[PDB]
RNA sequence: CUUGAGUCUCGUAGAGGGGGGUAGAAUUCCAGGUGUAGCGGUGAAAUGCGUAGAGAUCUGGAGGAAUACCGGUGGCGAAGGCGGCCCCCUGGACGAAGACUGACGCUCAGGUGCGAAAGCGUGGGGAGCAAACAGGAUUAGAUACCCUGGUAGUCCACGCCGUAAACGAUGUCGACUUGGAGGUUGUGCCCUUGAGGCGUGGCUUCCGGAGCUAACGCGUUAAGUCGACCGCCUGGGGAGUACGGCCGCAAGGUUAAAACUCAAAUGAAUUGACGGGGGCCCGCACAAGCGGUGGAGCAUGUGGUUUAAUUCGAUGCAACGCGA
């Protein structure tokens, strides 16, 4: 609506989702979406597609304000990390770079006791 | 093609075994026991050989499909646990379960339950009873089975042992309250076999008395909730304290009628006098 | 246990370095 | 490997350009037996409108369609091990793949020439005959069946 | 008397120790903006969070805990242990060249001190983690892993506890005994031209000779050749248990048997099965196709029914157009 013209997409990948936000450079979202918002459902259908799939429903909500470059963000691992980014670029996106955000710690807290499967 | 038998086993007196389970049991192949070595001790102080199964609840179903491919080809299976009968309170449901629908012929015999077997003498209606086995090891867990069958009227069975015998009573005391007249049946058919019945509160503090009172096994036959409908029920009264915990006392009295269709007042005075 | 996989990791110190 | 190439240059057929015509036996090919199919295409389509009702003009691809594949098996090796993995059909493989296979049952199976064989085995399929169209409903069973390992 | 052992002068590296500051990342929570139905979790789920607006993103603030990269078979410490940066206090070790004292030394039962983690007492602190515990799922029902939470505990100050596979399963000190390849700190000389070459010290890692060892293996940092002193052991179970003494708030710790019972227990190494630990090489074994059986009717043969017999043998991979 506002026509803006100019924001970031931020992607937070995940080993059971993966979530798609578009926001401006003062951080004010506009729309989003997720793997498992798209009618996809459990961790077995978690795959890349579930995640070029929720990009895409997030570019087409997105479209009527009218972004055509877009600075893009990658949290964490997960199947869905370049595949977002082709099916945002695919949707008549103008890539400009790509920035690793991951929260890397530097050995501040324990971590979770790990799995024994 | 061979059958499966379901023969019980004495629950502490040797002579209480019928004469049909000893014929089964020397007819019989392979002899599905709970433990190999206490069968065995028994088998032997009867002078019979066959051929033991280590059958377990651990290894139950693993071993079904063994033992039905065992039986398929012709053999005879005799199925026994350390005490009683199986299947209740031992191993054999998934077995059983298995043979049954792979059209398998199931033979049971009749033998010692100790359930019944205090049942008789608990000198308590038995026309209608449940059995409910053994409770929860939790205080928390104890406390809501308890709670979930303080309204039944038949006749209830448990199975209990000296481990927590006084937790257990504790527990039913709070639950049940006092005035519940229980059956405590110990050590049957043994040397010490003694059956108490007294009021829950009364049979507690009889127990206190000497240590040598909950010793070995036990069962408890708990009296039905009488036929008194004077007091409300119970979910309208949670219902009521839990709304006013979160709501004002007198729209968690409305809620709690308008949802339970209960008269308004009897709540409200109920409520007033537990907040008094 | 947090610290048996850094020793399990460190044991590979002499698989084929020396 | 880090690369791939792609398929060999091979010149058109300067007849008609039919490169179905040209695959169905150039794969074929033995005993130097080139020259009797090449001799016996014009001498069958010239009495196939008789024959067979039709002329190999363009009737010859009417039943042909579903033979197209949309999956193909390729052998690619993760998890270290060998595994299908059903991809797209790619040029390389969405065609010569599936064409180097039909050949390979009506070959001699009841004539004692591939004078008429070649032919009418393909002709047939505008009669609801032929071996090339049921030979895709095998590739089914290793697609669109295990999802949750592929 | 000066060679052992020490003192003085100069310089060197070091997560050595105690105390106080401060820095960045991250987790959690609180609050604001944008934004809107999901988020989280799993093998799949559910409990859980969310329209009183979550998760995502941004912007402030609070708090506790730990110090990514450097980082290394690297370094320091008697051992336990010690990782951001800076300051104050402080211990030890090593190297060059001298001067000094002149056996002042080594080892130590008792004794004293230090001593991972868990635990205890008092008073604080509490982000994350997490025994206990609650719930979900699974089961006919359980237990058990798995999931969501979560209390001690984990952190600080003082005091207690004095136990570890506290291991290098190797007590401390001194001397003698072929050699290579490193790493890490010194220092002397040659054009340090420099990284280099020539040497000389301390610590430390790997291979290996003689010798030793039951073998494994050790091998100048010995488990080799000797010397001084201390501690400890003489079958397995009972049992590091009982009783007593001492220590402790408690948990318990330390010292420490006997009856009875068995003819073994145990160490190293060798041979094969096992195996899925693994890797490798083969065989329409699989891969990619060709044609069949099983679908239907026949003929032969088998298992069973009947019969007076339907003779008997093989009747899992090695039988059923087999003996015949
Ligand atoms: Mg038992
Ligand atoms: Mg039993
Ligand atoms: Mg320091
Ligand atoms: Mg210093
Ligand atoms: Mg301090
Ligand atoms: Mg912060
Ligand atoms: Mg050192
Ligand atoms: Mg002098
Ligand atoms: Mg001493
Ligand atoms: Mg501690
Ligand atoms: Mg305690
Ligand atoms: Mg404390
Ligand atoms: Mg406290
Ligand atoms: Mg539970
Ligand atoms: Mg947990
Ligand atoms: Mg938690
Ligand atoms: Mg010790
Ligand atoms: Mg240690
Ligand atoms: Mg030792
Ligand atoms: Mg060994
Ligand atoms: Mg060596
Ligand atoms: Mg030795
Ligand atoms: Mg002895
Ligand atoms: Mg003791
Ligand atoms: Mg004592």
């Amino acid at each position: 609506r506002k026509q803006v013209s100019d924001g970031v997409a931020h992607i937070h990948a995940s080993f059971n989702n993966t979530i798609v936000t578009i926001t401006d450079r003062q951080g004010n979202a506009l729309g989003w979406a997720t793997a498992g918002g798209s009618g996809f459902r459990g961790s077995r259908k978690s795959t890349p597609f579930a995640a070029q799939v929720a990009a895409e429903r997030c570019a087409d909500a997105v479209k009527e304000y009218g972004i055509k470059n877009l600075e893009v963000m990658v949290k964490g691992p997960g199947p869905g990390r370049e595949s977002t980014i082709r099916a945002l670029n695919a949707a008549g996106f103008r890539i400009t770079n790509i920035t690793d955000v991951t929260p890397i710690p530097h050995n501040g807290c324990r971590p979770p006791k790990k799995r024994r499967v | 093609q061979g059958q499966l038998y379901i023969v019980p086993t004495p629950i502490g007196n040797l002579a209480d075994i019928t004469q049909r389970a000893l014929e089964v049991l020397q007819a019989v192949d392979l002899i599905a026991a709970e433990d190999t070595r206490h069968t065995g001790l028994l088998l032997q102080h009867f002078g019979i050989n066959a051929r033991l199964f280590a059958l377990h609840d651990h290894n139950e179903q693993q071993k079904a499909e063994t033992l039905l491919a065992k039986l398929q080809e012709g053999q005879n299976i005799a199925l026994v646990s350390d005490a009683g009968t199986p299947l209740i309170n031992d191993p054999g449901y998934h077995l059983v379960r298995t043979c049954r629908e792979a059209g398998i012929r199931v033979v049971p015999l009749p033998g010692p339950c100790a359930a019944i077997t205090a049942l008789s003498a608990a000198g308590l209606p038995s026309d209608r009873f449940c059995y409910e086995g053994f409770l929860p090891a939790k205080s928390k867990g104890r406390r809501d089975a308890l709670k979930a069958i303080e309204a039944e009227p038949r006749t209830l069975i448990f199975y209990e042992s000296t481990h927590r015998l006084l937790d257990s009573l504790e527990d039913i005391v709070a639950v049940l309250g006092e005035s519940r007249y229980v059956v405590l049946a110990r050590e049957l058919t043994k040397t010490w076999e003694t059956i108490h019945g007294a009021p829950v509160g009364e049979l507690l503090a009889w127990v206190k008395e000497d240590e040598n009172r909950r010793k070995g096994e036990m069962v408890l036959i708990v009296e039905g909730h009488k036929a008194q409908e004077e007091d409300l029920p119970a979910d309208a009264l949670r219902t009521l304290a839990l709304l006013q915990a979160e709501l004002p006392l007198k729209k968690a009295a409305a809620l709690a009628a308008e949802i339970h269709g209960v008269k308004k007042n009897a709540l409200y005075k109920y409520a007033l006098e537990q907040q008094g | 246990f947090y610290e048996k996989p850094t020793t399990e990791r460190k044991r590979a110190k002499a698989s084929a370095v020396k | 490997r880090r690369r791939v190439i792609g398929q060999r240059k091979i010149l058109p057929d300067p007849k008609f350009g039919s490169e179905l015509l040209a695959k169905f036996v150039n794969i074929l090919m033995v005993d130097g037996k080139k020259s009797t199919a090449e001799s016996i295409v014009y001498s069958a389509l010239e009495t196939l409108a008789q024959r067979s009702g039709k002329s190999e003009l363009e009737a010859f691809e009417v039943a042909l369609e579903n033979v197209r594949p949309t999956v193909e098996v390729k052998s690619r090796r993760v998890g270290g091990s060998t595994y299908q993995v059903p991809v797209e059909v790619r040029p390389v493989r969405r065609n010569a793949l599936a064409m180097r296979w039909i050949v390979e049952a009506a070959r001699k199976r009841g004539d004692k020439s591939m004078a008429l064989r070649l032919a009418n085995e393909l002709s047939d399929a505008a009669e609801n005959k032929g071996t090339a169209v049921k030979k895709r409903e095998d590739v089914h069973r290793m697609a669109e069946a295990n999802k949750a390992f592929a």
